[PDB]
């Protein structure tokens, strides 16, 4: 969000005695299925946990999270279980639909990028 | 480390236990190899002959 440049090195400075400031934590998983073909093994499922204000030198946050997201996808073939998106907002969760790999890669990236974690 | 060799994806190949060899595959799981491409063996230089070799006369050997 923010950018600067110094000329020289000499220009830059330390200071220690000042507390941390808090930081944003993301614990991700992600599930892969191996490709009949070859040579392949497909992202088909992803699932992010985020923390915006982590302290690193107190004790761990309760809860450790407060957002979330998830997103999954079909890998070439297969087609999604018939009326999927109605069971998905039967149940009332938050999971993202995905068609092809390509658009959950995108999908990923923009919430990474969004989110911007340390 | 020892790994499992899968050749079905292999069309010519000639192996026997002990041979040092130079394989190219796959391996995405990293507890097997799908070979894909054998390497040929490469044999020693032969015997560079001396002027004194060539004039040599022809010779009989036996062998038994």
């Amino acid at each position: 969000k923010a950018e600067a440049m110094a000329l020289k090195p000499d220009l830059v400075n330390v200071i220690k005695d000042v507390s941390p400031p808090p930081l944003v934590v993301m614990a991700f998983s992600m599930k892969t299925m191996q490709n009949a073909k070859n040579h392949q093994n497909e992202i088909i499922a992803m699932a992010a946990l985020v923390h915006h204000s982590f302290a690193l030198d107190k004790a761990a946050p309760k809860p450790p999270f407060q957002s979330h997201f998830c997103v999954v996808s079909k890998p070439k073939d297969c087609i999604f279980p018939y009326a999927f998106k109605e069971v998905i907002e039967k149940k009332n969760v938050k999971v993202e639909v995905a068609a092809t790999e390509r658009t959950l890669l995108g999908f990923f990236l923009a919430k990474v990028h969004k989110i911007d974690p340390d | 480390a020892q790994i499992p060799v899968d050749l079905s994806e292999l069309k010519e190949y000639s192996l026997f236990p002990g041979q040092v060899v130079i394989m190219e595959g796959i391996n995405t799981t990293g507890r097997k190899l799908v070979a894909t491409k054998l390497y040929e063996g490469v044999p020693l230089p032969f015997y560079q002959p001396t002027e004194e070799d060539a004039d040599f006369e022809q010779s009989m050997v036996l062998v038994a």
